């Protein structure tokens, strides 16, 4: 195929990157003559504004670091594609996260959103409010969380609904965010609620932590309620959800699903495949793994001996 | 100009009988009389094609189809047969425009020429016929008609979308790139024999993943809300499996970037970026093939299965060349190269020894099939002047005893050049591929 | 050297491998017969017993799943509907 992109620009670009680990104060100036040659819109001059506020965040640089980001913000809406734009903004934020001046950093993310909301790109402002929304239910923030989970439902309703037939996508996020929010508030009457909400209307394709945490909390409801088959369905695409992301909550929401398994008064064993295999032999759930041996062999004196040992 | 007439007689009859006569007076006189001027004169007219239905259908008259619709809903049977020659002109249109007759056809122009009579259709019907129903019914069951009737068609319709997904500048906003994808699929629904459609639908999106990224993210996403809306589960599910992997790949890589924080990595692993897909959405390429790894990469791959085997116990890896990139850092300055796993051991063999053939890279190498031929060639064969792997016997074939050797080609002062002949004749056509099918 | 590697994004494939285990239905193993082949024919000739996967990845033996169909269809590990998208190991 091939496009003749620039070959001035990429020699310029990367002659500064080869100057990085060079003294900054020269090659800042490089890369800034990098953005002043780039002319026509800059994938070029994108990487090296990327790459200048990676310099700058080490140097702790944050005036212009920001100043430019607003350039960055003003540079998503151009040419470069939006996997790549929020790719390398997602990078930023992240890099940005590094530190913990907490105050910048929500700074940037103010200024992100509403930079976002301009070019009508309110799907990345959707995900940079439930990056902060996760970050929130971290250090249990509730103050602006739930002003992010109005605004994210205030973008959601279609006037007249309150939810869209697309946007069941961000009605994963908005109710995970929500789904951690009275985890610790242990509020059982908006639990239900906010999975009877969710079930229908968020049919789409979720991010795989989402839906385990979706369908965990559904188990607990279903369990809380007396329902052991749908609490331990629940618990399974959970814990599937969990071993493709690698959450640390795959081992306890493994033993909710052995629990699950056994109150079902089904002889099935809920290790089989699923469970890859070491988790049967781990420290953790060695004991619960006695437990279905214990279960599935009827072994009373056993079973008791195992609660009372562990 | 008879439609004009005959309503200002139709005008100026009711003006009278009205005011003239008594205060009804109207029921019997209009009923008939509408009956029969609009029964003969319509089927006389169409049969002259001198500007009857279809003519002022096909160029483009909207006040012709707003008059004639406005007038024959008075009389009955007039938009049965209204909608009847509107399919029989459609179905004309279809068949000149699904003709298959003829090789050289581009796929995306196909489509979007057809998708344009679709918008034009449309139009015409807001704006004319008042969106009537039955006229909805009426394309909307001939485009059922028309579009399911070559063979040789569900593989041309997921070229039209891999065309949109590629590059987006053929209208940059969004919104263009939507609509265009958002009635494709409403000719997606008019086809049959979905098992082949879906087959190659699902190599295909392989085949944009495996290249390049960098494609939407956002609009990817919801263009898979579209799909799962409109297809179902067990093949579309697998697809939303493999994106899924792709968000499976970095996050299992944000654990990896963990470990790279804590613990520093040696020349062996200066700069890594793997990848972890799982094999249950993703297929297989062609083989996974078993070629030999550079040094370096030996210990790359080396300490990330070692490291993969011991806090992510319970399932082992597979090594394979058929995937992923490089950037080969040459040395006048220094010019990154890029090799796309594929020239990787070629190149690695070079730099233990230069002076090789076609035997030493087939001898010494473990090296599969003709996919080496279609690789190798990457760097020697139908290059432009940025030539980075020169032969003395230059000719398009390759032959067994003839040498390799390296060209500066500062025409290519490029700090990272990408070589983008990989490709090439990969997906080569009439060798093997028909008799396999 | 002339030329050196920097920089590499190699994909790692994993699959759930040695899925030897046992076939839950008949509490036997993944294989080697089982409870409808060991206890109820005796004959056992030209007979069969392979396993069966599914589309959620999961391995029975084709009797005990089979078997299992007749009242239920849901895949008692779950709420999935079961296609059978193999048999054998
Ligand atoms: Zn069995
Ligand atoms: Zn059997
Ligand atoms: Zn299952």
């Amino acid at each position: 195929s091939n496009s003749e992109p620039n070959v001035d620009l990429e020699n310029q670009y990367y002659n500064s990157k080869a100057l990085k680990e060079d003294d900054p104060k020269a090659a800042l100036s490089s890369f800034q003559k990098v953005l002043e040659l780039e002319g026509e819109k800059g994938e070029w001059g994108f990487k090296a504004l990327k790459q200048m506020i990676k310099i700058n965040f080490k140097l702790t640089n944050f005036p212009e670091m920001m100043n430019r980001y607003k350039q960055l913000l003003t540079y998503i809406r151009s040419a470069v594609t939006r996997n790549y734009s929020e790719k390398s903004i997602n990078s930023i934020l992240d890099y940005i996260s590094t530190s913990k001046q907490m105050d910048l950093l929500q700074e940037f993310y103010e200024t992100t959103l509403e930079a976002l909301k301009d070019a009508k790109n309110d799907r990345l402002w959707f995900k940079t409010n439930t990056k902060l929304g996760k970050l929130y239910l971290e250090r249990e923030e509730y103050g602006k969380l739930q002003k992010i989970l109005r605004q994210l439902h205030q973008s959601c309703q279609t006037d007249d609904g309150e939810d869209d037939l697309k946007k069941g996508t961000q009605l994963l996020e908005i109710y995970a965010l929500e789904i951690q929010m009275y985890t610790a508030q242990k509020n059982n009457k908006k639990l239900k609620a906010l999975y009877e909400q969710s079930l229908h209307i968020k049919s789409a394709i979720p991010h795989p932590l989402i839906m385990g945490v979706i369908r965990e909390c559904g188990g607990k409801m279903h369990l809380r309620e007396g329902e052991f088959e749908k609490a331990h369905t629940d618990f399974f695409e959970a814990f599937k959800n969990y071993d493709e992301s690698g959450s640390p909550r795959r081992t306890t929401c493994l033993k909710y699903l052995v629990l699950a398994n056994m109150l079902m008064k089904s002889g099935i064993n809920p290790f089989d495949s699923q469970e890859a295999k070491p988790y049967k032999n781990d420290p953790e759930i060695l004991a619960m793994t006695n437990l279905v041996s214990a279960y599935q062999n009827n072994d009373i004196t056993e079973f008791e001996k195992i609660l009372k040992t562990n | 100009v008879y439609i004009k007439k005959v309503e200002a007689r139709i005008n100026e009859e009711i003006e009278r009988v009205m005011h003239c006569l008594d205060k009804s007076t109207e029921e019997p006189i209009v009923k008939v009389v509408e009956r029969e001027l609009i029964s003969k004169h319509m089927k006389t007219i169409v049969e002259m094609e001198n500007s009857g239905l279809v003519h002022m259908l096909k160029n483009g008259k909207t006040e012709d189809l707003g008059c004639m619709y406005k007038l024959f809903s008075r009389v009955p049977n007039g938009l049965k047969t209204m909608c009847e020659c509107m399919s029989s002109y459609l179905r004309e249109q279809g068949k000149a425009l699904v003709s298959e007759e003829g090789e050289g056809k581009n796929p995306v122009d196909y489509i979007q020429g057809l998708l344009d009579l679709k918008s034009r259709f449309d139009r015409f019907l807001l704006e004319s016929f008042n969106n009537d129903r039955l006229f909805k019914q009426t394309i909307a069951g001939d485009f059922e008609y028309f579009l399911n009737l070559n063979s040789r068609s569900p593989e041309y319709l997921s070229l039209f979308i891999d065309d949109k997904l590629k590059k987006g500048v053929k209208g940059l906003t969004e919104q263009e790139v939507e609509t265009i994808l958002d009635k494709a699929m409403v000719l997606f629904r008019f086809m049959q024999e979905k098992d082949v459609f879906e087959r190659y639908y699902k190599q295909h999106l392989a085949r944009r993943l495996l290249t390049n990224k960098s494609v939407s993210d956002d609009s990817e996403k919801n263009m898979i809300s579209k799909l799962k809306t409109e297809c179902g589960c067990q093949f579309t599910s697998k697809l939303e499996g493999m994106f899924r992997d792709m968000s499976i790949s970095n996050t299992t890589m944000d654990e990896f970037r963990q470990h790279l924080q804590a613990t520093g990595v040696s020349l062996g692993g200066v700069d890594l970026t793997v990848r972890v897909l799982t094999t249950g959405y993703w297929p297989t390429q062609s083989a996974t093939p078993k070629c030999n790894i550079p040094p370096a990469p030996r210990h790359a791959f080396e300490i990330f299965r070692r490291f993969y085997l011991a806090k992510h116990s319970g399932r082992q890896l597979t090594l394979q060349h058929h995937m992923g990139s490089a950037d080969l850092n040459a040395t006048t300055r220094k010019h990154i190269l890029q090799v796309s796993t594929f020239q990787m051991t070629i190149l690695m063999l070079f730099n233990n020894r230069e002076k090789y053939t076609f035997e030493e890279i087939q001898q010494e190498t473990d090296i599969p099939e003709r996919e080496l031929v279609r690789a190798l060639q990457s760097l020697a064969c139908g290059k432009p002047t940025q030539r980075v792997l020169t032969k003395e016997p230059k000719s398009k074939e390759i032959e067994n005893g003839h040498i390799f050797t390296v060209n500066d080609q500062f025409t290519s002062k490029l700090h990272r050049v990408k070589i983008q002949t990989v490709a090439a004749k990969q997906g080569e056509s009439d060798p093997e591929r028909k008799e396999t099918r | 050297k002339r030329f050196e590697v920097k920089k590499w994004n190699a994909v790692a494939l994993w699959a759930w491998d040695i899925v030897v285990d046992n076939c839950a239905i008949c509490r036997n193993h993944i294989m080697d017969l089982c409870i409808e082949c060991q206890a109820n024919q005796a004959s056992a000739t030209s007979e069969e017993c392979t396993v069966a996967w599914g589309v959620c990845n999961h391995a029975f033996h084709f009797h005990c799943i089979s078997r299992w169909l007749k009242t239920r269809q849901v895949c008692p590990l779950d709420n999935r509907e079961w296609e059978f998208q193999k048999y054998g190991h």
